[PDB]
């Protein structure tokens, strides 16, 4: 929560996602379609500078990736994932144009 | 990731490290050829690295190889952070394996209350 180091060896951490309405109450005006928190409230628990781009993978599917808050694990300031089951198409589409 | 554990060595065989001369951002396999992650990570010249554990030891099982095309979505905004994605296609296809492998893109979105599982190399602190 405070103070840093980056370690060597893979961290994990198991979050639930949270209802667009907690995620929105804690970020006014800021979130979008194409974002979801993942996270908890109370803070102490949450990913940080180095994990952007990381995985978010529930029930064996990427649904996010590591983009924004405010710090890290802050109380009321989960983290902000970018919603990937809004981008499969985009993602073949490119895949199979490169 | 902060107030996390230390994962099972291999046990997220779909994370990779983006390196640029030292780790600086992570990063997912979900085809042997192409690597997904956030267009805020974006720097012309990126290295993959997959088969990571300890990033600061070569443990054996890793495979280093350059990115050739990195394709960030057209429409991310750096003010908001809408639509922050990149694709990253290597130059060589990595050879999927025990503690290499692809992690299936979503069949839907996910519901609330959702049981995630986060990683990384990022700060602990
Ligand atoms: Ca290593």
């Amino acid at each position: 929560s405070s103070g840093s180091s980056y370690p060597s060896l893979l961290q994990c951490l198991k979050a639930p996602v949270l209802s667009n309405s907690s995620c929105k109450s804690s970020y006014p005006g800021q979130i979008t379609g194409n974002m979801i928190c993942v996270g908890f409230l109370q803070g102490g628990k949450d990913s940080c500078q180095g994990d952007s781009g990381g995985p978010v993978v529930c029930n064996g599917q990427l649904q996010g990736i590591v983009s924004w808050g405010y710090g890290c694990a802050q109380k009321n300031k989960p983290g902000v994932y970018t919603k990937v089951c809004n981008y499969v198409n985009w993602i073949q589409q490119t895949i199979a144009a490169n | 990731i902060v107030g996390g554990y230390t994962c099972a060595a291999n046990s997220i065989p779909y994370q990779v490290s983006l390196n640029s001369g030292s780790h600086f951002c992570g990063g997912s396999l979900i085809n042997s050829q192409w690597v997904v992650s956030a267009a805020h990570c974006y720097k012309s010249r990126i290295q993959v690295r997959l088969g990571e554990h300890n990033i600061d030891v070569l443990e054996g099982n890793e495979q280093f190889i350059n990115a050739a095309k990195i394709i960030t979505h057209p429409n991310f905004n750096g003010n908001t952070l809408d639509n922050d994605i990149m694709l990253i296609k290597l130059s060589s296809p990595a050879t999927l394996n025990s503690r290499v492998a692809t992690v299936s893109l979503p069949r839907s979105c996910a519901a609330a209350g959702t049981e995630c599982l986060i990683s990384g190399w990022g700060n602990t602190k």
